[PDB]
């Protein structure tokens, strides 16, 4: 069934499975038009598909040319999403396909199920959980490499970078959803945290800073202060 | 005009025949029905006084036999029998006739209800929905589970409507994912229509049987084939101009028919208000729109 505070040590035991998120896969620019009325412009966007357990990422770029000649987008992101999580699956060998697929967004259910009826035994569930992968496109390689695509085009990551070396898959998770809802909350401020002292760098093979251990201790006690002041903002409490 | 006499009727009953009923006593001189009109299949209907649980009957098409109806008092139940000897019914009837113990199926003349509410439905496809060979009718009750439900126990006491499920392989062309799911059109048309039921009536005829079945037993499960029977025209985009026609003259019947204070249970609430006010087919009932407002306005 969904998935809730109740049964969240399960995304880390070793029954493969996979997050999808589909916020960012039409997105668009609302404008005026000479005439004066509104129009839309879509941009590239993408599918964020996440094993939560060894952090590798399935970034599927969705090119605005899927888009042309299309209408009621909204609706057809959806099953276009259902339609490549399916073909994902498809190319994975067996051992590696996922036994559950867990959609961030319930309107994804009907459309991820049509797609996966040669899948029957691929469990398709909702969640609960409010998660932050919407600020995937705050994190600057993500952002690029989504913007600079002329074809639709799969990109492979690990969102952990090196993480699991040193930490388990439940804190690189619990680290990974404290950034994205910081980003997500006050992007600014977020990035200012990560990038602030320069003498802190990106691999050029990862993500995110490559922060010692303690530095990340003050890393997140930052992003949790940040959460809290806008919290704090938001309901003037 | 013909009949259906009973042996006798020991236990206290309500006896339904078609959308009409009567109250018998315990061991009142009650020996059946008469002037039941040829042309129509028919039900005859139980409810025991004493157990107001398991409603149950016969559906029947007096063309096909003389039917009787006889308690066991060992199954505990009215039970439907064909008598093979012609000059005994007949004999059995004339006298239970000059004896006036027969109640008179009490058909107005300008009343079509039933066969509105049985225009396509036929005794040979209630025999293959009902499988039981060895008898010309056919015997349903309230509990009496369909193989869909099955498939999600007894299989030879099964209503064997046929499956319609529209997240399965079956309503979805590979390729067309998206097109098939929000237009059945091809899974009515192709699949259904085209392919097992062969023709509108025959798809007509278990819709309608499904119907009553829901009506007169309060069969859960007929009700669930009813329902769905309607959502997948009405989610249709293409469905032959004969066909939304006949349906909406088929669905008011059915409204017009359903006893008012059965609206919450044998109305499901989303496929109405889908198929009235969201589908494609949402301005092609007019005549079931407009009874379903004025009587059960609160459902929608
Ligand atoms: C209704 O009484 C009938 C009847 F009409 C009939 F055809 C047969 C029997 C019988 O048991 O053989 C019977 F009692």
């Amino acid at each position: 069934g969904a998935m809730n505070s109740s049964n969240y040590a399960e995304l880390f035991n070793n029954d493969i499975k996979l997050f999808v998120d589909d916020t960012n896969v039409y997105r668009v620019t609302v404008h005026k038009t000479f005439e004066g009325n509104v129009a839309t412009k879509a941009i590239n966007g993408c599918i964020f598909t996440l094993n939560p357990k060894t952090g590798h990422l399935f970034l599927k770029i969705i090119h605005t040319s899927v888009w042309a000649g299309q209408k009621r987008l909204s609706q057809l992101a959806k099953w276009k999403t259902a339609e490549e999580v399916s073909a994902l699956v498809r190319s994975l060998p067996k051992e590696e396909q996922p036994k559950q697929i867990i959609v961030t967004r319930k309107a994804m259910l009907d459309p991820l199920e049509v797609h996966m009826l040669d899948f029957p035994n691929i469990a398709i569930r909702p969640t609960e959980l409010r998660l932050p992968f919407s600020a995937a496109m705050s994190i600057d390689k993500l952002s690029d490499v989504v913007m600079k695509a002329t074809e639709p085009q799969m990109v492979l990551f690990n969102i952990y970078d090196d993480w699991l070396d040193r930490i388990s898959s439940y804190t690189a998770f619990s680290r990974l959803t404290l950034l994205l809802r910081a980003l997500k909350t006050n992007e600014e401020s977020a990035k200012m945290i990560l990038l602030s002292d320069p003498t802190i760098t990106i691999k050029s093979y990862h993500l995110w800073p490559s922060f010692t251990d303690e530095q990340w201790i003050t890393i997140e006690s930052q992003m949790r202060d940040l959460i809290l002041t806008e919290y704090g903002r938001k309901y003037n409490v | 005009m013909n009949t259906v006499p009973f042996t006798s009727a020991p236990i206290e009953v309500t006896i339904g025949i078609d959308q009409y009923s009567f109250n018998v006593k315990e061991n009142q001189p009650f020996h059946g029905i008469k002037d039941i009109p040829i042309g129509h299949v028919h039900v005859i209907h139980f409810q025991h006084a004493d157990n107001s649980s398991m409603r149950y009957g016969y559906w029947f098409d007096c063309r096909m036999g003389n039917f009787y109806i006889q308690y066991d008092p060992k199954d505990g139940l009215y039970k439907m029998m064909e008598e093979r000897d012609g000059a005994k019914f007949e004999n059995i009837v004339h006298n239970f006739k000059e004896r006036q113990m027969m109640v008179s199926y009490p058909k107005i003349d300008e009343d079509d209800t039933w066969y509105n509410l049985t225009e396509f439905v036929q005794m040979d496809k209630i025999r293959k929905i009902v499988r039981k060979d060895e008898n010309q009718f056919s015997y349903v009750d309230s509990s009496m589970t369909t193989v869909q439900e099955n498939e999600l126990s007894d299989p030879a006491h099964s209503l064997n409507y046929t499956v319609i499920n529209f997240k399965s392989r079956e309503a979805i062309r590979p390729g067309h994912e998206m097109e098939d799911f929000l237009d059945k059109s091809y899974y009515l048309n192709t699949v259904m229509l085209q392919g097992i039921f062969k023709n509108s009536s025959n798809y007509f005829g278990e819709l309608q049987f499904a119907f009553l079945n829901a009506m007169f037993f309060g069969n859960y499960g007929s009700s669930l084939q009813w329902h769905a029977m309607i959502e997948l025209i009405c989610s249709s985009a293409t469905v032959p101009k004969h066909m939304l026609d006949k349906l909406d003259e088929i669905l008011y019947y059915q409204i017009k028919t359903l006893p008012e204070q059965y609206s919450d249970i044998l109305l499901n609430e989303r496929v109405w208000n889908i198929c009235l006010y969201s589908s494609f087919q949402k301005n092609s009932l007019h005549n079931t729109e407009k009874i379903m407002e004025n009587k059960y306005p609160e459902l929608l």
